[PDB]
RNA sequence: GGUGAAAUUCUUGGAUUUAUUGAAGACUAACUACUGCGAAAGCAUUUGCCAAGGACGUUUUCAUUAAUCAAGAACGAAAGUUAGGGGAUCGAAGAUGAUCAGAUACCGUCGUAGUCUUAACCAUAAACUAUGCCGACUAGGGAUCGGGUGGUGUUUUUUUAAUGACCCACUCGGCACCUUACGAGAAAUCAAAGUCUUUGGGUUCUGGGGGGAGUAUGGUCGCAAGGCUGAAACUUAAAGGAAUUG
C-alpha cells in the first residue's frame, strides 16, 4: 500500500549532504547539498540551506513517485567528531513537512573499534 | 606549592596509564587525567517531536536516543563553559550535581 | 632563556669546541 | 559555492528516469511477511540485462517490519536478492546484526560485559560467525555497588557460551537456525546454562556473519519461495 | 620480610603451649619411628613426612611424639640426603627456570628472577659451609647444576 | 688467551678494507663457518660445501639451504605459509 | 605427563637401551614394550614396526627426537629406541 | 578506655581475634575422628588436611584439600576431638 | 573542501557521494572506576603452550641461615644509531596557501626520516608521591580487592542438597579515601612529613648562598649523538620557600 526510499541523511560539519536512494542502495535519487544551493561558503552546513535541499529532494522524490522514506542519519564519522552537523535536523523536519510519509528513524554514524590516529599531533590543533 | 591532593588526576599505583585524545582540540591526555562526560540525548529534538509523532507511522514509534563519550584537554574544558572554577576550599568538593 | 634552550646551545658549544681541538690533534 | 569552479572540464541533457523502472523484492518463506519493497534499475537493454546487475544486490530491513510486531524494533536482517522472475525478484538471507541505539545503550559501567565469538560450519556447508554478548547484574538484596566478576568465572562462561553455540549451530541447515533466533530459543537457553556461575541478565546475542558459501542450488532457494 | 620482595603476608604455624603433654594417644613412640623409616625407605622428604604423620595418623608433631626431629631420625639411621631438601629445591628451581630460558631468549623477567634465585641458592651455601654440613670449597655452578640435583 | 679484542675472526685482513666492511665480514663469516644440526641424525655435523649447499658427513644428506645459513627467515616463513595453506584446503 | 613415568621405569623395574639391545630382547620376546623416538630413519622405524607386530608387542610413538629421549630417559648421550623389561612400578604398560 | 586489665579480657574477645594476636598464642585446629561409610575404620584426620587421606579398608574417599578446612565426604560421622 | 574568512588542492576525463567486492599495515575502543599485576620502566581482543609470583590456609622442615650496602652487576619510556624487512595513518626536515610592518610560527594542504618488526647499540625524563630501605608504637570512620572463619541468612538448581551468587559478623594482606589533631611543621599541609632540646631502634646515599657550570681539564664507556667522574680563576648581597593586603 506504501513505496518507501532510503533518506541516508549525512550533517557534516561545514557542509550538509542530502540524497535519496533505492532501498537496495544503487540506485540514487535527488542528491542535493547544502552548497549547491548556497554562495556563502559559510552557510554549506547551515541550516536554511539544508532546510532548502529538503524540500527539492522531497519535490523530487514525490514526483519520482516514492512516497515514504526511511532516516539513516549519519555525522561525520570515521575517527572524527561523530557529531551531526546544524543543518541535519532543520532538513529532516523540513522534509517530514513537504508531505512525504516517514517511517523507521535510526542512527548510522560510523565508529571505529579503538582506529589507528587522529591527525592534529600530540598537542592538538592550537589557536 | 602543591595545589592538588590527587595532582590533578585520578592515578594511583599504576604508573602510565595510555592516554586518549582530546575530542576538541585532538590533544593527546592520559585517560585518568581527562574530562570525560557522557551525552545522552533524544535523536530528533523537544521542538519536532510533535511535528514528527504527528507524521510518524507506527504512531508512538520508537523516538530513539543518542549516547556520546565526550574527551577534552583541560583548556578545551574550561574554555567551553564546563567545569569553570572553583574557590580554594571549594575545590575539594568531590560530588557532582 | 628556557634552560632546554640553554643547554642545546651549550651542547652546540661543546662540539664545536671539541672539534676545533681535534684539527690540531 | 555555486561559482567556485574555475574549470569543471578536465579537458576543455538526458532525463535518466525514463529509462529506469521499477520491480518488486520478494522474502523467502522464513517470516510471515513476503512482500519487501520496489527497486529501480535502467532499461535492461541488449547489452545490460539489469537482471544480471540485480543478481547480487543487497538490502536491509527491519524485523518489525517482517513480523509486525515493534518487539523486534531493532533486530536488523540484510538480505541478499538472488533470482530475479518477472519484476519480482526473490532474495535470501545474508546476515542478522542488532541496532546501535540499543546495543551502546545495552552497555553501562559498574557491571562486567562478555563477548565471545564462534566460526560454526553449518549443514549446508555455509560458514557462520556468531557474536556473543552479555551484562551482570547487581542482584537483588545487593548493597555493593557494582557487582562486577572474577575473570575466571569468565573465562568458565565464554568457553560454554561457544561450546553451546558450536552445538546449536552444527548439524542444524540454516532455516531451523534462523527459526530459531526469531524466537532466539538459543538467547534463552544460555542463562539456563550459566545460571549457576554468574547472574548475566541481558544475553542478547549479537549481529551473525556468514563467511562461506556453497553452489548456488536455485531448487532450494525457490523451495524458500513457496 | 620477604628478603626478594615487598610482601609483609605471614602465614605459619602456631604450636601450642603445651609442649610434651598430649597424655591422649595410645599410639607409642617406635610405632612411629619405624612408620617414618618405613617412609624414607621410599624416598620421602620430611616435610611430607611430617605432612603424612599429622593426616594419615594422629601425630601432632613429631618432636613432642617422638623425642627428636625427623631429620635427627634420619641422620641416626642413616638416611640423610647428601644435601638439604630446601637446598635440592632451590637447585631443582634454578635448573627449570634455565633450561626454560634456553627456549625462551626474550623472557628477560625469567632472567631478572635467575638472579635472585641463584643468589639465595648461594647465601645459603654459605650458611651450610660455615657449619660444616656441605664440604668445604663445595660450590654450586650452573653447567653442574642439572647433574647435580639428579 | 684472549688474542684479539673484536676483530676476531677477521684479523687476517690487518688494516685495510674499512672498518664497517670488516665488521660486516665477521658478522657473516661467523655463520658461514660455524655448526648446525643434521636434524635427521641429530647432531653438530654440517657445513658448507659452496653457495647454499649443506652436507651431513654423518648421514650423508647434504640440504639446499640459505647461501650463508641452513635456513632463512624468508624460508621458514614461507615454510608456515605452506603448511598452512595445505591444511587449510584439505579441511 | 609420560617422562616421569619413564623416570620411575629406570628406578624401579629393568629396560634396555639402543637399536641392537632392543631387536635382541624383542627377538626373544622379553620386552614387554618398546620406545621408538620421531627423528629415527623411518626404513628402520618401519621395521621395528613389523617385528613389534611380528611379536605382538606394544610400541609407542615419542614426540621428540632421540637427543631429548636420552635426557628424558635421564641418561646423557643420544637414544634411538628403548625397551621396557620389567615396569617394576610403573603404569606404563596399564596406561596408553 | 585509659584503664583496663590486659591480663584476663574476656573469651569473647579471644575468639573475636587473630589466632596469632591473642594473649598467649595458640593453633585453631584440631582433630576428627571419622567412620568411612560402610567399613566402620575409626581414622584420625586433621582439620586442614592438604590431603585427600583414604582409608585403609577401602579407599574411596575421606577429605579433599581446600583453601580452609578440609571438605569431608557425603556420607561421614565425624566427631570432634 | 578548510577557517574566524578566504586560500592553496580534487572535479563533465563524473569530483564530494552511494552500494558490492578485495588488499595493506597500525590499534585492542565503548566495559574502564580515587580497581588489578610488576622491582621499576610498564602491562587491556581469543585460545593454547612455557615457566614465574604475592596473599591466604598450615599442630610440616631448617634452625639464626638476617638488615642495609663502597667495589661489581641485571633491567631500564620516548627520541637517536647500524643492517634487513615492513613502510596504511600520523608525521621534526621541506614544499607550498593565509594573517601580519615583518612571521622561515601559530591556521590550511602535501610531504622524506621516523612512526611497526627483526639482530645489535645507546642508559638518559618532572624515571614524581619532586617523600630510601627494615623493625616497634601512637586517633576514629566507612568503602573496596584477594585469601580465610562463623552464620537455621536470601536466591536458584533437584522446594530443597553440595554449589555458585548474594547478606551479616570476624580476620589477614593490599590500592586508597573521609573526620580530627593530642603531635608535627614556616606554611602549604601531614596517621606519617608523628613518637626530636625531654636532642640516640639499624643502615646506604645526597646538600653547605647565588653565578661562573654540570663548563674547562683528566680518565673511562660508546661508532656517534652522548653518558659516568668533575674543578678553579673571577663575580655578586642578595637569589629563594610559604603565606597576607593590594
Ligand atoms: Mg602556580
Ligand atoms: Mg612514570
Ligand atoms: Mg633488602
Ligand atoms: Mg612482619
Ligand atoms: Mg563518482
Ligand atoms: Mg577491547
Ligand atoms: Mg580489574
Ligand atoms: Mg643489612
Ligand atoms: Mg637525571
Ligand atoms: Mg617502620
Ligand atoms: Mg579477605
Ligand atoms: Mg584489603
Ligand atoms: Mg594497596
Ligand atoms: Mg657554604
Ligand atoms: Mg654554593
Ligand atoms: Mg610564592
Ligand atoms: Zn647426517
Amino acid at each position: 500500500s506504501q513505496v518507501f526510499g532510503v533518506a541516508r541523511i549525512y550533517a557534516s560539519f561545514n557542509d550538509t549532504f542530502v540524497h535519496v536512494t533505492d532501498l537496495s542502495g544503487k540506485e540514487t535519487i535527488a542528491r542535493v547539498t547544502g552548497g549547491m544551493k548556497v554562495k556563502a561558503d559559510r552557510d554549506e552546513s547551515s541550516p536554511y540551506a539544508a532546510m532548502l535541499a529538503a524540500q527539492d529532494v522531497a519535490a523530487k522524490c514525490k514526483e519520482v513517485g516514492i512516497t515514504a522514506v526511511h532516516v539513516k542519519i549519519r555525522a561525520t564519522g570515521g575517527t572524527r567528531t561523530k557529531t551531526p552537523g546544524p543543518g541535519g535536523q532543520a532538513a529532516l523536519r523540513a522534509l517530514a513537512r513537504s508531505g512525504l510519509r516517514i517511517g523507521r528513524i535510526e542512527d548510522v554514524t560510523p565508529v571505529p573499534s579503538d582506529s589507528t590516529r587522529k591527525k592534529g599531533g600530540r598537542r592538538g590543533r592550537r589557536l | 606549592p602543591k595545589k592538588r591532593a590527587s595532582n590533578g588526576r585520578n592515578k594511583k599505583g599504576r604508573g602510565h596509564v595510555k592516554p586518549v585524545r582530546c575530542v576538541n582540540c585532538s590533544k593527546s591526555i592520559p585517560k585518568d587525567k581527562a574530562i570525560k562526560r557522557m551525552a545522552i540525548r533524544n535523536i530528533v529534538e523537544a521542538a519536532a517531536v510533535r511535528d514528527l509523532s504527528e507524521a510518524s507511522v507506527y504512531p508512538e514509534y520508537a523516538l530513539p536516543k543518542t549516547y556520546n563519550k565526550l574527551h577534552y584537554c583541560v583548556s578545551c574544558a574550561i574554555h567551553a563553559r564546563i567545569v569553570r572554577v572553583r574557590s580554594r576550599e571549594d575545590r575539594k568538593n568531590r560530588a557532582p550535581p | 632563556m628556557r634552560a632546554k634552550w640553554r643547554k642545546k646551545r651549550t651542547r652546540r658549544l661543546k662540539r664545536k669546541r671539541r672539534k676545533v681541538r681535534a684539527r690540531s690533534k | 559555492a555555486v561559482g567556485k569552479n574555475k574549470r569543471l572540464s578536465k579537458g576543455k541533457v538526458v532525463d535518466p528516469f525514463t529509462r529506469k523502472e521499477w520491480f518488486d523484492i520478494k522474502a523467502p518463506s522464513t517470516f510471515e511477511n513476503r512482500n519487501v519493497g520496489k527497486t529501480l534499475v535502467n532499461k535492461s537493454t541488449g547489452l545490460k540485462s539489469a537482471s544480471d546487475a540485480l543478481k547480487g544486490r543487497v538490502v536491509e530491513v527491519c524485523l518489525a517490519d517482517l513480523q509486525g510486531s515493534e518487539d523486534h524494533s531493532f533486530r536488523k536482517i540484510k538480505l541478499r536478492v538472488d533470482e530475479v522472475q518477472g519484476k519480482n525478484l526473490l532474495t535470501n538471507f545474508h546476515g542478522m546484526d542488532f541496532t546501535t541505539d540499543k546495543l551502546r545503550s545495552m552497555v553501562r559501567k559498574w557491571q562486567t560485559l562478555i563477548e565471545a565469538n564462534v566460526t560454526v560450519k553449518t549443514s549446508d556447508d555455509y560458514v557462520l560467525r556468531i557474536f556473543a554478548i552479555a551484562f551482570t547484574r547487581k542482584q537483588a538484596n545487593q548493597v555493593k555497588r557494582h557487582s562486577y566478576a572474577q575473570s575466571s568465572h569468565i573465562r568458565a562462561i565464554r568457553k560454554v557460551i561457544s561450546e553451546i553455540l558450536t552445538k546449536e549451530v552444527q548439524g542444524s541447515t540454516l532455516a531451523q537456525l534462523t527459526s530459531k533466533l526469531i524466537p532466539e530459543v538459543i538467547n534463552k537457553e544460555i542463562e539456563n546454562a550459566t545460571k549457576d556461575i554468574f547472574p548475566l541478565q541481558n544475553i542478547h546475542v549479537r549481529k551473525v556473519k556468514l563467511l562461506k558459501q556453497p553452489k548456488f542450488d536455485v531448487g532450494a532457494l525457490m523451495a524458500l519461495h513457496g | 620480610g620477604r628478603m626478594h620482595s615487598a610482601g609483609k603476608g605471614i602465614s605459619s604455624s602456631a604450636i601450642p603451649y603445651s609442649r610434651n603433654a598430649p597424655a591422649w594417644f595410645k599410639l607409642s613412640s617406635e610405632s612411629v619411628i619405624e612408620q617414618i623409616v618405613k617412609y624414607a625407605r621410599k624416598g620421602l622428604t620430611p616435610s611430607q613426612i611430617g605432612v603424612l604423620l599429622r593426616d594419615a595418623h594422629g601425630v601432632t608433631q613429631a618432636r613432642v611424639i617422638t623425642g627428636n626431629k625427623i631429620m635427627r631420625i634420619l641422620k641416626s639411621n642413616g638416611l640423610a640426603p647428601e644435601i638439604p631438601e630446601d637446598l635440592y629445591y632451590l637447585i631443582k628451581k634454578a635448573v627449570s627456570v634455565r633450561k626454560h630460558l634456553e627456549r625462551n631468549r626474550k623472557d628477560k623477567d625469567a632472567k631478572f628472577r635467575l638472579i635472585l634465585i641463584e643468589s639465595r641458592i648461594h647465601r645459603l651455601a654459605r650458611y651450610y659451609r660455615t657449619v660444616a654440613v656441605l664440604p668445604p670449597n663445595w660450590k654450586y655452578e650452573s653447567a653442574t647444576a642439572s647433574a647435580l640435583v639428579n | 688467551a684472549k688474542r684479539t679484542k673484536k676483530v676476531g675472526i677477521t684479523g687476517k685482513y690487518g688494516v685495510r678494507y674499512g672498518s664497517s666492511l670488516r665488521r660486516q665480514v665477521k658478522k657473516l663469516e661467523i655463520q658461514q663457518h660455524a655448526r648446525y644440526d643434521c636434524s635427521f641424525c641429530g647432531k653438530k655435523t654440517v657445513k658448507r660445501g659452496a653457495a647454499g649447499i649443506w652436507t651431513c658427513s654423518c648421514c650423508k644428506k647434504t640440504v639446499a639451504g640459505g647461501a650463508y645459513t641452513v635456513s632463512t627467515a624468508a624460508a621458514a616463513t614461507v615454510r608456515s605459509t605452506i603448511r598452512r595453506l595445505r591444511e587449510m584446503v584439505e579441511a | 605427563s609420560i617422562n616421569q613415568k619413564l623416570a620411575l621405569v629406570i628406578k624401579s623395574g629393568k629396560y634396555t637401551l639402543g637399536y641392537k639391545s632392543t631387536v635382541k630382547s624383542l627377538r626373544q620376546g622379553k620386552s614387554k614394550l618398546i620406545i621408538i623416538a620421531a627423528n629415527t630413519p623411518v626404513l628402520r622405524k618401519s621395521e621395528l614396526e613389523y617385528y613389534a607386530m611380528l611379536s605382538k608387542t606394544k610400541v609407542y610413538y615419542f614426540q621428540g627426537g632421540n637427543n631429548e629421549l636420552g635426557t628424558a630417559v635421564g641418561k646423557l648421550f643420544r637414544v634411538g629406541v628403548v625397551s621396557i623389561l620389567e615396569a617394576g612400578d610403573s603404569d606404563i604398560l596399564t596406561t596408553l | 578506655v585509659l584503664v583496663q586489665d590486659l591480663l584476663h579480657p574476656t573469651a569473647a574477645s579471644e575468639a573475636r581475634k587473630h589466632k596469632l594476636k591473642t594473649l598467649v598464642q595458640g593453633p585453631r585446629s584440631y582433630f576428627l575422628d571419622v567412620k568411612c561409610p560402610g567399613c566402620l575404620n575409626i581414622t584420625t584426620v586433621f582439620s586442614h588436611a592438604q590431603t585427600a587421606v583414604t582409608c585403609e579398608s577401602c579407599s574411596t574417599i575421606l577429605c579433599t584439600p581446600t583453601g580452609g578446612k578440609a571438605k569431608l565426604s557425603e556420607g561421614t560421622s565425624f566427631r570432634r576431638k
